[PDB]
């Protein structure tokens, strides 16, 4: 479906 | 250049009515019929008649049905068996009431005998090797009257006995599914013919649709 | 069987030449038409209406 | 750890093997069902399934490089966002193939007569072009919200940025949490949700028919209606839930980072979820005859 | 009677002997072989969707009419891959298809016990039938234009029979063939035409006169295919024993014949080429393979078909040849 991509606007903990 | 391109137009305009019309040839099923010598084809034409080879068109069901009469067609076969290729499935017709008959055209041969024969080659060939048989037994009602008067044995050498009308037609139908090699690729629906109406055209509706929900499943890939 | 023989009378009575000079004749056409085969020698191109 | 380190070595394993296969059996079903068959709409619904996992496993590579050092994209903005959208177009292209394909198989079964008078090649394309349509509406926020970013010990990842959306650092965050939560929920029903009922529901009323029919003359069918539905599951089931999980755990896991497995277990999930879409070809296309014939004839 | 007719029938068979002094192949031994032909599919017709059994060339050679069983009879445009015309058939089941050589009549046949004359030149711009020739008991398997106005049509009743458009029923009915007729094949001055039937033998008829001039026994299976040679003087004769046989009008026996241990399936269709040197016939194989005429040589091969080939066609002046098989493809090969 969607990657799995975590973040904020500027920090985020995601894994590609 | 103008020439060019004006008949590039036609060329796409008849595509869209070849896959328009070859749409509504995919909407229908086709349906072969074989026998002869007063085996009852003719009967069953008749009671599923709702609206050269005899064509003509139904619908049962919202779903459009083909007849094709190969009757008339005195050459060999083989010639032509192959072009009724594609059908979802083939009306067979037997006379239950001819097995104690004797054919015209030779003497040493059964009327019904040729049925099995006739019967045989279009499972074994090899342009019928996926469709399957709508086997109809037809003059039942007469064979019922008969099978008192006259036996069984004298078609069927090999017979236990008990020559009722509900062990004579399990021995009849018995024949014909054996004559059938492909069991596991082709399957045969045997009804008797019905005097009341919307029976036969019923099993004939629910056979094809059987058909049509393997041979969907084969393109899908279940099967 | 009238109709039969009768045929075959008539097939009878033709002019069969030997084989050796109806070969040399078919052998013939073929060499004085060779040159004007698209299919026996390669077309051009530029001559050819199939690209 | 020994232990953590073979953990994230797999997914690099899984997603080169995920390529391979991929490219392999896209290509050949592309080859034999677009030019080398009739046109079908089972065989079109097929060829758009195999074009979505090929155009996803294309730019595979750019994933598998870019999980080989922890997210770092070496390649630049446009590259990436290429790259991003190409993935999320491909992957809701690929379930949602799947959910169609089940329902179409449900009509066929259900409805043959509905199927035979309807389902057509020009009805095919109309109502595909559907499923591609929604996917664009649910990669959308990769058209604007996903962006490219530098962190300034000099590493780079391309990931959301909501600098400019959001004006101030509240605002982007409270942003940043609004969408995070609405792309979580809605790739769980629409993504996850609406295709499993479907798929659970089509191949089960399938299922239900044949055995009421009783067409089983072998066990291949149901056996390749369970794997369907045991591979889909076992593959989407895992990194859907891990989303749902990071999803609903947004505030903990950005604030304070109270659940560290996520992190670590999203590469081996969305590896085996790239690995199904790799392998949806293998028993979606290959089980029939037909094309085994034309494969060997080809 | 009976006993005659056997004795002259030994007679015939003797006369067969004492003409055959030598073979072809040990004659045109001398001649140097053509040798292998790299033949490419140019241009690949798809618009059919259903299995195609007849197809013919036309003059001008760039206009070709396929039949096919979906129930469209399509004029092609072989020059730009091009429909000029798409005919809806009455009967969706034909084997046969003629196009006329003036090129304003187009002849189709089948189960139908009909051939139906469609008119290209309609002044209103829809294409309908002209006439529909009916007197046929048997399948129709060939049809033919003499000219705009003339037609031989070869029917499943073991029976041949020519028409006239303008007087719409059968002029002159040919007799004497066992099995039921297959192919048709008029010469180039019209003036005689052979047929090939079930009885393992292809027969001469006479246009005019109306009976069998010569009668050919070399096969030993259904023959299913026949096309005169470029000059009129022979014609080949495709059957089902994977072999095809020359036969020699003027010499009245078979020349030579065409036969590979290596394929064992029956040829569909076969025709010359223009210098008739090389020789196409269909087989069953999915493929065509070509025959050199003269050493019974293969020069190529027409593989690309998925399905079975059954029909071919080479056009007047030998540009290309066009083969059509059941898989609704139609290749043109040069």
């Amino acid at each position: 479906d969607a990657e799995f991509r975590h973040d904020s606007g500027y920090g985020g903990v995601v894994i590609a | 250049s103008a020439e060019d391109k004006a008949a590039a137009e036609r060329s796409k305009m008849i595509d869209k009515n070849l896959r328009e019309d070859g749409e509504k040839a995919a909407r229908e099923v086709k349906l072969l019929l074989l026998g002869a010598g007063e085996s009852g084809k003719n009967t069953i034409v008749k009671q599923m008649k709702i609206i050269g080879i005899v064509e003509t068109h139904f619908t049962f069901k919202d779903l459009h049905f083909k007849m094709f009469d190969v009757g008339a067609q005195r050459s060999e076969r083989k010639k032509w068996i192959h072009c009724f290729e594609g059908v979802t499935a083939i009306i067979f017709c037997v006379a239950l009431s001819a097995y104690d008959l004797v054919l015209a055209e030779d003497e040493e041969m059964n009327r019904m005998h040729a049925s099995m024969k006739l019967f045989d080659s279009i499972c074994n060939n090899k342009w019928f090797t996926d469709t399957s048989i709508i086997l109809f037994l037809n003059k039942k009602d007469l064979f019922e009257e008969k099978i008192t008067h006259s036996p069984l044995t004298i078609c069927f050498p090999e017979y236990t006995g008990a020559n009722k009308y509900d062990e004579a037609a399990s021995y009849i139908q018995s024949k014909f599914e054996d004559l059938n090699k492909r069991k596991d690729t082709k399957e045969i629906y045997t009804h008797f013919t019905c005097s009341t109406d919307t029976k036969n055209v019923q099993f004939v509706f629910d056979a094809v649709t059987d058909v049509i929900i393997k041979n969907n499943l084969k393109d899908c890939g279940l099967f | 069987a009238r109709k039969l023989v009768e045929q075959l009378k008539m097939e009878a009575n033709i002019d069969r030449i030997k084989v050796s000079k109806a070969a040399a004749d078919l052998m013939a056409y073929c060499e004085a038409h060779a040159k004007e085969d698209p299919l026996l020698t390669p077309v051009p191109a530029s001559e050819n209406p199939f690209r | 750890s020994a232990g953590y380190t073979v953990l994230r070595i797999l997914p690099l394993v899984v997603l080169g093997v995920t390529f391979v296969l991929g490219v392999l059996g896209n290509g050949l079903v592309i080859w034999v069902a677009g030019f080398r068959m009739t046109r079908t709409v089972t065989t079109i619904c097929y060829l758009n399934l195999a074009l979505a996992d090929f155009s996803f496993t294309a730019t595979l590579p750019f994933l598998i490089v870019s999980m080989a050092m922890g997210e770092k994209w070496p390649f630049g903005w446009f590259l990436c966002k290429l790259i991003h959208i190409v993935v999320d177009i491909n992957l809701f292209g690929s379930v949602f193939l799947i959910g169609f394909i089940a329902l179409d198989r449900c009509i066929c079964v259900l409805h043959p007569v509905w199927a035979q008078n309807h389902r057509t090649v020009s009805l095919a394309m109309k109502v595909i072009v559907g499923p591609w349509i929604l996917a664009l509406v649910l990669t959308l926020p990769v058209f604007l919200f996903l962006t490219t970013v530098t962190i300034p010990n000099g590493d780079t990842y391309c990931t959301f940025n909501f600098a400019s959306w959001g004006g101030t650092p509240e605002e982007r965050l409270k942003v940043a949490i609004t969408m995070l939560t609405a792309r979580g929920i809605i790739r769980f029903v629409i993504g996850f949700l609406l295709p499993m009922s479907i798929v659970a529901i089509c191949y089960g009323l399938i299922a239900a028919k044949i055995h009421k029919k009783g067409m089983i003359k072998s066990s291949r069918p149901l056996r390749v209606l369970t794997a369907v539905v045991a591979s889909f599951f076992i593959c989407w089931f895992p990194f859907q839930l891990v989303a749902l999980l990071g999803t609903v755990w947004l505030k903990e896991m950005l604030f304070y980072g109270k659940y560290k497995i996520i992190d670590i277990l999203v590469n081996p999930t969305s590896s085996l979820a790239f690995f199904n879409s790799c392998l949806n070809p293998m028993l979606y296309v290959f089980v029939g005859q037909d094309f085994r014939e034309r494969l060997i004839h080809s | 009677l009976r006993q005659e007719a056997e004795q002259l029938k030994n007679q015939i068979r003797d006369a067969r002997k004492a003409c055959a002094d030598a073979t072809l192949s040990q004659i045109t031994n001398n001649i140097d072989p053509v040798g292998r032909i790299q033949m490419r599919t140019r241009r690949t017709l798809r618009g059919h969707l259903a299995k195609i059994y007849a197809m013919h060339w036309g003059t001008d050679s760039r206009l070709l009419v396929s039949a096919s069983q979906d129930g469209k009879l399509i004029i092609w445009d072989s020059y730009t891959t091009n429909k000029v015309h798409a005919i809806p058939l009455r009967s969706s089941w034909v084997m046969t298809c003629a196009y006329a050589p003036s090129g304003n009549y187009v002849a189709c046949g089948g189960l139908d016990n009909i051939c139906s004359i469609y008119n290209l030149k309609t002044r209103e711009g829809n294409v309908r039938v002209s006439r529909e020739l009916a007197g046929h008991t048997g399948y129709l398997s060939c049809c033919r234009f003499l000219d705009d106005n003339q037609i031989v049509t070869s029917s499943g009743d073991t029976t041949c029979a020519l028409w006239d458009i303008e007087t719409g029923q059968q002029t002159t009915t040919f007799t004497g063939h066992t099995g039921d007729v297959m192919s048709l094949s008029l010469a180039p001055d019209t003036r005689l035409f052979v047929s090939g039937a079930c009885d393992a033998s292809a027969k001469l008829w006479d246009v005019r006169e109306g009976m069998c001039r010569q009668t050919f026994t070399g096969h030993e299976s259904d023959i299913n295919a026949i096309c005169f040679f470029p000059n009129g003087n022979a014609f080949a004769t495709g059957s089902d024993d994977a072999t095809c046989r020359l036969f020699d009008l003027r010499a009245d026996q078979e020349l030579m014949t065409y036969s590979h241990d290596n394929i064992i399936c029956g040829i569909t269709s076969v025709s010359f080429s223009k210098s008739g040197r090389l020789l196409l016939a269909g087989y069953d194989d999915f493929n065509c393979n070509v025959w050199d005429a003269l050493k019974a040589d293969r020069a190529g091969v027409l593989a690309g078909h998925d399905n079975r080939v059954s029909c071919l066609g080479v056009t007047d002046d030998g540009m290309a040849v066009a083969t059509g098989s059941w898989d609704s493809f139609l290749k043109i090969w040069n």
